[PDB]
RNA sequence: ACGAGACUCUGGCAUGCUAACUAGUUACGCGACCGGUCGGCGUAACUUCUUAGAGGGACAAGUGGCGUU
């Protein structure tokens, strides 16, 4: 079987209030400005 | 051509072939107040006491009367005779005399032309009938 | 409740402000015209629109209504707003003027005016409504 | 310019008249429009007491009829309901004989040729043909047809050469003659809808009328701009002067006649019923006209009563 | 959704329900345009389909609804219009000056 | 923009239409006397009872009263 992939955007929208809020926030920030 | 709607009500019907003939006084072919169920037997005696014997010497109304239900088969004979007089007078002399005897008969009683629209209504969910519901426990 | 939904209200208003002359005061004729000059996908909705059109024309026959801007009333209002009297209402042969505005006009270098008549000032200073 | 008075009243009716018509060949019957699946006769007596008689409730029409018209003879009355059907009232059996439902599109009305040559019907697929009793495909209109719905067609009102006019509620009325049958121009600018209009027996006049009132003249030969007379609202009844060329209509209870010479009215006196209530709308009426000589007049209100007038024409 | 709308649809809605990562099952719903839900016209105006996607962690349901555009003839959409939509034919144009002077050839 | 309403099905009404050898008419009729139609069979009336379709029909439409009229 396979697994669906997640954009940092939807990841943040789903885990904004969870144990993984810090990680999703950091990954979203890395997406938006990571150069 | 041929214009024939006869009499009907609720469920029952008195097919009234209107033409020239003997036209004796008969209901279901039977005498004036002689019907076996014996309940609503006066409804036809009333008008024929006003005009006279000459008027019904040429109006043969041959009626096929079928249907169970008193309020249907009765109250359809009055409709049938109203339409018989209406058609006879409209076709023969003028609609003013039909206007007059229809006026007396229909303003006499409303319920010839109007039937009861009430009929058994549908059964629904979770209940023994249309509105009743099954007993609700807690 | 026989309150007409805004669908029939808007449809009737558009019909009547576009086809004012064809409609009348009779429900049957309004219904027929609504059949002719509109696509109403329901017979019940057509009858509702025709009835509200009849009601609206009964409203209009006794005066203007705000939602409908039919052409005859607009033309009437335009012709009325262009009315001018035979003589101006400012063409007063005699103009009542108080001593204070007379003094102002004298200071404004208008003291030779003859159309003005000075009126005696009020004898009391009662102009405020009592408090309470 | 006449003198008229309502010398009395009658009672008993349910259908009220819309269009006046007859045929000179067999005028022994006169029709009247109705809604209760019926078309109603009148009768003639021409005395003081009798001014209108109910004889028969001619039930059997599939709907109510747009306009009333008879054949050249009075042996076939051609009634066209507001759906496309055709009904021919005949006295051979005392009732309607032939009923035609064969038009795929909703025809407004029907017509009969004076010489029984061309049958014309109003189809709504924008295709109009010309039928005949002999079995020859006469003519069809194929390109640059009407942009709206055709209602009825008319011909010469007397014994003369039949000339075609196609008149419709679509404000587009056309006139052609079987000799030329050519179209000069096609332009717009009509300000109202024409119920009906007759053509001159010598093919030189075809009146007009509209809500704006600029009733402009037509001529058979071309579409030249001659004049635009004045007028009232949409016409719902029309009778031509049998002896001259005039015009007439009625903006409700009141009647209005326009004469192409004087254009003025002589003395118009009217009688109207009154009531105590002021906010109550009185009963209305549609229009009036003379039948063939002008000795009796008919009218009826929306209050389910009928009235008849006596006129002195002179 | 973008493809649905450039294809001409009057509106569309895609709802994706199931495991969207994590123990819990989330459901997202993207609705763009207009769409009805109630009455008879849903039978011939809204066309919907449900599919199951088998992933390594579970099943994901995708529900797609497309509200067809009104189309007389051609059978791309429905024939009859929405019953609450009343269309008005424009009365014939009338542009006449004070004096009727027509242009003729 | 959804929902409500509209809408779909369902009743309640057509002396109008479309017409039915499967249920319902028939006096160029036999299965009747001392001028009342008489059931396996007797069915050039485009049908009223039955069936079902194309439509019609109702809109707070009319009137009176209350209400920003």
């Amino acid at each position: 079987g396979t697994d669906l992939v997640t954009d940092p955007f939807e990841d943040f929208e789903f885990n904004c209030n969870t144990k993984y809020s810090g990680g999703v926030t950091r990954n979203l920030m890395r997406e938006l400005n990571g150069g | 051509q041929s214009v024939q709607v006869f009499g009907r009500k609720k469920t029952a019907t008195a097919v009234a072939h209107c033409k020239r003939g003997n036209g004796l006084i008969k209901v279901n072919g039977r005498p004036l107040e002689m019907i076996e169920p014996r309940t609503l037997q006066y409804k036809l005696l009333e008008p024929v006491l006003l005009l006279g014997k000459e008027r019904f010497a040429g109006v043969d109304i041959r009626v096929r009367v079928k249907g169970g239900g008193h309020v249907a088969q009765i109250y359809a004979i009055r409709q049938s005779i109203s339409k018989a007089l209406v058609a006879y007078y409209q076709k023969y002399v003028d609609e003013a005399s039909k206007k007059e005897i229809k006026d007396i008969l229909i303003q006499y009683d409303r319920t010839l032309l109007v039937a009861d629209p009430r009929r058994c209504e549908s059964k629904k969910f979770g209940g023994p009938g249309a509105r009743a519901r099954y007993q609700k426990s807690y | 409740g026989r309150v007409r939904t805004k669908t029939v209200k808007k449809a009737a208003r558009v019909i009547i402000e576009k086809y004012y002359t064809r409609l009348g005061n009779d429900f049957h004729t309004n219904k027929r015209v609504c059949e002719e000059i509109a696509i109403i996908p329901s017979k019940k909705l057509r009858n509702k629109i025709a009835g509200y059109v009849t009601h609206l024309m009964k409203r209009i026959q006794r005066g203007p209504v705000r939602g409908i801007s039919i052409k005859l009333q607009e033309e009437e209002r335009e012709r009325r707003d262009n009315y001018v009297p035979e003589v101006s209402a400012l063409d007063q042969e005699i103009i009542e003027v108080d001593p204070d505005t007379k003094e102002m006009l004298k200071l404004l270098d208008f003291g030779s005016l003859s159309n003005l008549q000075v009126t005696q000032p009020t004898v009391g200073m009662n102009f405020k409504t009592p408090r309470g | 310019t006449e003198q008229m008075t309502l010398r009395g009243t009658l009672k008993g009716h349910n259908g009220w008249v819309t269009q006046i018509a007859t045929t000179p060949q067999f005028p022994d019957m006169i029709l009247s429009a109705s809604r209760d699946k019926t078309i109603i006769m009148w009768k003639l007596t021409r005395d003081e007491t009798n001014y209108g008689i109910p004889q028969r409730a001619l039930r059997g029409h599939s709907h109510f009829v747009s306009d009333v018209v008879i054949s050249s003879d009075g042996q076939f009355a051609l009634s066209g309901s507001w759906d496309g059907t055709l009904r021919l009232w005949d006295l051979t059996t005392g009732t309607t004989t032939r009923r035609f439902v064969g038009h795929t599109k909703d025809v407004l009305s029907v017509a009969f040729s004076s010489d029984n040559r061309q049958i014309v019907s109003g189809s709504r697929d924008k295709t109009i043909k010309l039928w005949n009793t002999l079995g020859v495909c006469k003519y069809t209109v194929q390109d640059e047809s009407h942009s709206e719905w055709v209602s009825c067609v008319r011909f010469s009102p007397n014994s003369s050469n039949p000339i075609i006019v196609s008149c419709g509620w679509d404000k587009l009325v056309k006139v052609w003659n079987l000799a030329n049958c050519k179209l000069k121009t096609n332009h717009i600018g009509h300000t109202g809808y024409l119920n009906t209009v007759t053509v001159s027996p010598d093919g030189s006049l075809c009146a007009s009328g509209g809500k704006d009132g600029q009733a402009m003249l037509w001529d058979l030969n071309e579409g030249k701009h001659l004049y635009t007379l004045d007028g009232g609202d949409i016409i719902n009844a029309l009778c031509f002067s049998p002896n001259r060329y005039w015009l007439c209509a009625a903006t409700g209870p009141s009647i209005k006649i326009w004469d192409l010479e004087g254009k003025i009215i002589v003395d118009e006196l009217k009688q109207e019923v009154i009531s105590t209530s002021s906010k109550a709308e009185p009963p209305q009426c549609t229009s009036l006209a003379w039948s063939a000589d002008g000795q009796t007049l008919f009218a009826g209100y929306t209050d389910n009563l009928v009235r008849v007038w006596q006129v002195t024409i002179g | 959704l973008r493809f649905i709308m450039e294809s001409g649809a009057k509106g569309c809605e895609v709802v994706v329900s199931g495991k969207l990562r994590g123990q819990r099952a989330k459901s997202m719903k993207f609705v763009d345009g207009l769409m009805i839900h109630s009455g008879d016209p849903v039978n011939y105006y809204v066309d919907t389909a449900v599919r199951h996607v088998l992933l390594r962690q579970g099943v994901l349901g995708i529900k797609v609804k497309i509200m067809l555009p009104w189309d007389p003839t051609g059978k791309i959409g429905p024939k009859k219009p929405l019953p609450d939509h009343v269309s008005i034919v424009e009365p014939k144009d009338e542009i006449l000056p004070t004096t009727p002077i027509s242009e003729q050839k």
